[PDB]
RNA sequence: GUUAAUUCCGAUAACGAACGAGACUCUGGCAUGCUAACUAGUUACGCGACCCCGGUCGGCGUAACUUCUUAGAGGGACAAGUGGCGUUCAGCCACCCGAGAUUGAGCAAUAACAGGUCUGUGAUGCCCUUAGAUGUCCGGGGCUGCACGCGCGCUACACUGACUGGCUCAGCGUGUGCCUACCCUACGCCGGCAGGCGCGGGUAACCCGUUGAACCCCAUUCGUGAUGGGGAUCGGGGAUUGCAAUUAUUCCCCAUGAACGAGGAAUUCCCAGUAAGUGCGGGUCAUAAGCUUGCGUUGAUUAAGUCCCUGCCCUUUGUACACA
């Protein structure tokens, strides 16, 4: 139960971004954005998948299933305590947003911070640290 | 580092000035014959005094002492 | 009852040590052989009441370096039983005797000292020290951001420093100090 | 004839949490796999049937010493959080899963709430674990 | 006492009920010779040691 | 600089190469394996495992730090 | 008939262990459990030196439990090596010959000296201007 | 060349610009007829042997 | 203020005492602080005896 | 009649010669008590600055302040140990006496 | 000569004295001998529970005792004893006996520095400014601002590891406040966590508390890849203290995943329960430790030496130095 396989994938596509079957599952979805160990951990519970196989041995119905689960979360009891986006401010809605959704949104809520002429957006618009750290004598060679 | 300071050793040598026929040749016994025989306030300056009158009387049954 | 094993497993006898110089400043015999590693201490008081210790207490001593583990002697037991087992397995005599030659042929016989330098032999028991510590860190950066794990970095080490094979750490250090000695004379 | 402290623990616990599930009464939540096992956990629990585990490790708890509650659980099974570049500390397991791991072993009569508050272990409870010592120092043998 | 304050603050309490005293006194009695105080408490009464110098000052 | 390559799943003839001569090692670990298959540690320990269940190699002594294992005897 | 019953303590950086033995069969065992399940596990050995260098022919008329207090995991396992081997000699200059106790007291201490009398160690006070007891913190010139 | 071990019969002083080495005088084993003083590294005490490599030179007393 | 020092040396190692010492330090004799030190007699500076042989002011 | 009458002080000589007072009273009027428990010395620490500024080397006082309790348990009515305890304290030692 | 020592033997135009060192005080260590303990326990006994006469129980109650615990008086070690070295003095080395044959601290002189503190004070001289407060109070901001340079530190650079289970151990202490209105918290419910809601104990050897602490130990997964190392930065959501958190107070949940592959010249600290790793208390505190003061826990390498560097002490000698 130990040989490769034929149709082993060595690199998968899902949600336009690479996933290394090499690794395991749980620590290979992990690869794009939106998703970190525990998230893909719980979806792949909710999915269930043994997890001693890796990335690349298991097959396509199954990614498909584990990608309309993480795309999908409250529709297969993930709770809304766990999401990253949780009660926004344009629709309202409990999602989990992914790879190129997640630097979209990212850009959306900084320029509209920046458009409202907030603190925190004037400091991310001149590039300094906006949770209230000191800058005296920290952080010096990102800003020359 | 064990030196015997000036005031055990001038202490010691009144003692056994005055008091040779009652001292003896062990610690254990002239111990307490300081200690009846003398008001010094503490036991670790009493048990330096009375080695130190030990190591007189062998001096002493050697031969005379200056 | 006689016969204390060490680890319950390795005999304390059958060990010969070949040479005369390394006889008292080394412990392996029947009133140094103890049944672990681990004793209770009380070997830093003195001067040379740290050449009464056990040889294999004091190798589960000197493995205990780098910050990462300072005071983990137990968990420095376990790595010295696996070394062990596996030094047995791997070349097929008697553990203590095959640390005994690793020893004895990687303590560096003359070493140099500025009085430029002089090149003076060592004292046994430095010879002793420097040679367990050269065993303990050959094992060290062998195992460093590595796979092979250190019980077998301790153990392949130890076997090469008693082969005095100059693939050990030990024995490279050992007679690069012996020839700057020999030069620096 | 033995009884718990005669026999190894590690094991002990691994043998009472087949024992549980080879039962199927402990009545589980459903919060079980989406549940980080403490505040100072940082993955999920790595065996999926962890919770049989933890009922076992506390009814192991429960029959060395009575009058342990969700607190001194939360106690028992705190560990080390290691907070980033700040220093780790000390810190408390999650409450609920001690919760309903002492409600879920007098659900099934194994503990009850004993004046002097928090649970002890009830006659059946220990009647069982030790029963099924005697099974691991025989399996042992 | 009703709220029975303990004995860990009782005693650094009249320490510094002591201290206070102290320093009353002796700026009062400076002129007058002041030395020192003693105070003890007996049952429902407290006795309380003025010591000086020129007492009939 | 350099990067080890291990590859993650048995090809055929690591397979057999681990089936041939790997029973006939003196010291076999997971981190041997590795460095004489190219292979990963998890996969090592998964095959050695393996072996010791079909009853090739020997358990010598186990721990969760490093297990240990030998061949067979001769005789 | 008579209750031989000793209980001896033995110390180690804090741990103090007391150990009481009666006369039964040789029952050994520490705070409810034998001496094969206390961990460490590595240091069995240590739990096992008195009942090695003696065997089991000295332990057969003498049950011992143990009770043990404070310190730490291997501070405890040297109060227990300590306490069960002072326990029988207590028993042996008690209740048998004392050329027995002269034979076991000997046996034990050209062993080690370690598991009859107490180590006298304590951790020292850590002393302000430092992080432990005789380190300081770092001096910061120019 | 030979390699010849002999005994220190008495230690003298220790020597040294950081005093770091201990300057013995040593008795060869198989002539023991013969004394060499000598400057050894490390802790020593009487009655210990030392590998000598080389046999010949002498360190000057201080 | 050296009579003043000296009376109260006098008078104190007269009422009975193995020794004192009286230190007078500020502005005296110009703008610039001096300070004066007035010592006789037996006078124990360490230990314990410090608590309980030095009455101090 | 089982009362507790307790003896606190910071100053431990003049306690226990209270507390030896009051036990040798007991003795005298020939009644019953448990000797007198010691229960443990508690210490008050305060680690301050030696400079009132902040320069110096970083140097630190350290005061203690050791407080002794002990008790003191008879079997008596309340009028006997009303006529001992009223006479011979020292003003060191803190007495309280608690009836039931 | 000798000592850690202006410590002593001893020499002697000096004799007799004082301070400092020592002595002392606290702490560490040793007491199966004393004093005693329902606010500490042990052992037995009787019930009770469990397992096949015995074993376990911090389950229940009490007949003895104080070994463990508490803490008082005492005691104990003095270079006492032995063998060498030395004026055979002062003393040094080794060893037996032994809990110890240098535990650690506190106090600590004469003379001084224009060291620091007027921002500790109702300790304070002198000077300031003569409603349009440098008094005081309130509201907001700042003390946090960031092209850069430095110091004290925490986390790291992983396999001697991380993660996930499981197992099993401490000691310092602190806790409901004069004003002062804010305490330590067991136990039971709800919630994933942060927490929320109820009833309780505690002015404390009583309750938190047998302080079920970490590292450690055992068993899993990982596999030399900036990787399951690292957790900086940053978006969103929920809680707690507060009259109020924006410049995120703090805590939690998810996601994001930077440098960092053991550090150039240079340099700090340390030698036995010591360095180091590791957590827990106190102070700060409404909220609260990357600090600091204490505490235990795991616990070594090396060294018993020297004046070479950096400095210190004494004697002699040289000086054109004396704010040296
Ligand atoms: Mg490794
Ligand atoms: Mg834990
Ligand atoms: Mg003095
Ligand atoms: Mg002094
Ligand atoms: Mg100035
Ligand atoms: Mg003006
Ligand atoms: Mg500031
Ligand atoms: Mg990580
Ligand atoms: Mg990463
Ligand atoms: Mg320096
Ligand atoms: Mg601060
Ligand atoms: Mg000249």
């Amino acid at each position: 139960s130990l040989v490769i396989p034929e149709k082993f994938q060595h690199i998968l596509r899902v949600l336009n971004t690479n996933i290394d079957g090499r690794r395991k599952i749980a620590f290979a979805i992990t690869a794009i954005k939106g998703v970190g160990r525990r998230y893909a951990h719980v979806v792949l519970r909710k999915a269930d998948i043994d997890l001693t196989k890796r990335a690349g041995e298991l097959t396509e119905d199954e990614v498909e299933r584990v990608i309309t689960i993480m795309q999908n979360p409250r529709q297969y009891k993930i709770p809304d305590w766990f999401l990253n986006r949780q009660k926004d401010v344009k629709d309202g809605k409990y999602s989990q947003v992914l790879a190129n959704g997640l630097d979209n949104k990212l850009r959306e809520d900084l320029e509209r911070l920046k458009k409202i002429r907030a603190h925190r957006g004037l400091r991310h618009f001149w590039g300094l640290r906006v949770r209230g750290q000191h800058t005296k004598t920290t952080g010096r060679r990102g800003r020359t | 580092g064990r030196v015997r300071t000036k005031t055990v050793k001038k202490a010691a040598r009144v003692i056994i000035e005055k008091y040779y026929t009652r001292l003896g040749n062990d610690f254990h016994t002239n111990k307490r014959v300081c200690e009846e025989i003398a008001i010094i306030p503490s036991k670790k300056l009493r048990n330096k005094i009375a080695g130190y009158v030990t190591h007189l009387m062998k001096r002493i049954q050697r031969g005379p002492v200056r | 009852t006689p016969d204390i094993k060490l680890f319950g497993k390795w005999s304390t006898d059958d060990v010969q040590i070949n040479d005369i110089s390394l006889q008292d400043y080394i412990a392996v015999k029947e009133k140094y052989a103890k049944y672990l590693p681990h004793s209770a201490g009380r070997y830093a008081a003195k001067r040379f009441r740290k050449a009464q210790c056990p040889i294999v207490e004091r190798l589960t001593n000197s493995m205990m370096m780098h910050g990462r583990n300072n005071g983990k002697k137990l968990m420095t037991v376990r790595i010295v039983k696996h070394a062990f087992e596996i030094i047995h397995l791997l070349t097929g005599e008697n553990p203590l005797q095959v640390l005994v030659n690793a020893i004895i042929n990687s303590g560096p016989r003359e070493d140099s000292t500025r009085i430029r330098r002089q090149a003076v032999d060592v004292s046994p028991l430095r010879r002793v020290n420097q040679a367990i510590w050269l065993l303990c860190t050959g094992a060290r950066e062998a195992a460093f951001r590595n796979i092979k794990t250190i019980a077998e970095c301790l153990a392949d080490e130890l076997i090469n420093a008693a082969k005095g094979s100059s693939n050990s750490y030990a024995i490279k250090k050992k007679d690069e100090l012996e020839r700057v000695a020999k030069s620096n004379r | 004839g033995v009884t718990v402290k005669d026999v190894n623990q590690q094991e002990f616990v691994r043998a009472l949490a087949a024992f549980l599930k080879k039962s199927g009464k402990l009545k589980v939540p459903e919060w079980v796999d989406t549940v980080k096992l403490a505040k100072h956990k940082e993955l999920a629990p790595y065996d999926e049937n962890w919770f049989y585990t933890r009922a076992a490790s506390t009814a192991r708890h429960l029959y060395l010493r009575g009058g342990a509650g969700v607190g001194s659980m939360t106690k028992i099974y705190g560990g080390r959080q290691r907070n980033g570049v700040m220093p780790s500390h000390f810190s408390r397991g999650s409450k609920s899963v001690a919760r309903r791991v002492l409600q879920a072993l007098e659900g099934l009569k194994m503990v009850e709430k004993d004046q002097d508050g928090g649970r002890k272990l009830t006659p059946q409870g220990q009647r069982d674990l030790d029963r099924i010592a005697g099974q691991v120092a025989a399996a042992k043998k | 006492m009703a709220v029975q304050i303990s004995k860990k603050r009782k005693f650094v309490a009249d320490g510094i009920f002591k201290a206070e005293l102290n320093e009353f006194l002796t700026r009062e009695l400076a002129e007058d010779g002041y030395s020192g105080v003693e105070v003890r408490v007996t049952p429902t009464r407290t006795e309380i040691i003025i010591l000086a110098t020129r007492t009939q000052n | 600089r350099d990067k080890l390559n291990n590859l993650v799943l048995f090809d055929k003839a690591t397979y057999d190469k681990l089936c041939k001569e790997v029973p006939n090692y003196k010291l076999i670990t997971p981190a041997v394996v590795s460095e004489r298959l190219k292979i990963r540690g998890s996969l090592a320990r998964a095959a050695l495992q393996e072996l010791l269940s079909k009853g090739l190699i020997k358990l010598v002594s186990k721990h969760r730090a490093q297990v240990i294992y030998t061949r067979n005897t001769k005789g | 008939g008579p209750l031989q019953s000793v209980q001896v303590f033995g110390r180690k950086k804090t741990a103090t262990a007391v150990a009481h033995c009666k006369r039964g069969n040789g029952l050994i065992k520490v705070n409810g459990r034998p001496l094969e399940m206390i961990e460490p596990r590595t240091l069995q050995y240590k739990l096992l030196e008195p009942v090695l260098l003696l065997g089991k022919e000295r332990f057969a008329g003498v049950d011992i439990r143990v009770r043990v207090k404070g310190g730490g995991h291997v501070a405890q396992i040297y109060a227990i090596r300590q306490s069960i081997s002072k326990a029988l000699v207590a028993y042996y200059q008690k209740y048998v010959d004392e050329a027995s106790k002269k034979e076991i007291k000997d046996i034990l201490i050209q062993y080690d000296r370690t598991l009859l009398v107490a180590d006298p160690r304590r951790c020292e006070s850590k002393k302000f201007g430092g992080p432990g007891a005789r380190a300081r913190y770092q001096k910061s010139y120019r | 060349q030979p390699i010849k071990l002999a005994r220190v019969t008495k230690v003298l002083g220790r020597t040294g610009s950081q005093g770091q080495c201990t300057q013995v005088r040593v008795e060869f084993m198989d002539d023991t007829s013969r004394s060499i003083i000598r400057n050894v590294k490390g802790p020593v005490r009487e009655g210990d042997v030392l590998t000598l490599l080389e046999s010949e030179r002498e360190a000057r007393r201080l | 203020v050296r009579r003043a020092c000296y009376g109260v040396l006098r008078f104190i190692m007269e009422s009975g005492a193995k020794g004192c010492e009286v230190v007078v330090s500020g502005k005296l004799r110009g703008q610039r602080a001096k300070s004066m030190k007035f010592v006789d007699g037996l006078m124990i500076h360490s230990g314990d005896p410090v608590n309980y042989y030095v009455d101090t002011a | 009649h089982r009362i507790r009458i307790t003896l606190t002080s910071r100053n431990v000589k003049s306690l226990e010669k209270v507390c030896a007072d009051l036990i040798r009273g007991a003795k005298e009027k020939n009644l019953k008590v448990k000797g007198p428990v010691r229960m443990p010395t508690k210490t008050l620490r305060i680690t301050t600055r030696k400079t009132p500024c902040g320069e110096g080397s970083k140097t630190w006082d350290r005061f203690q302040m050791r407080i002794h309790k002990r008790l003191i348990d008879l079997h008596s009515p309340s009028e006997i140990v009303k006529q001992i305890t009223s006479i011979s304290i020292e003003p060191g030692v803190e007495v309280e006496v608690t009836i039931a």
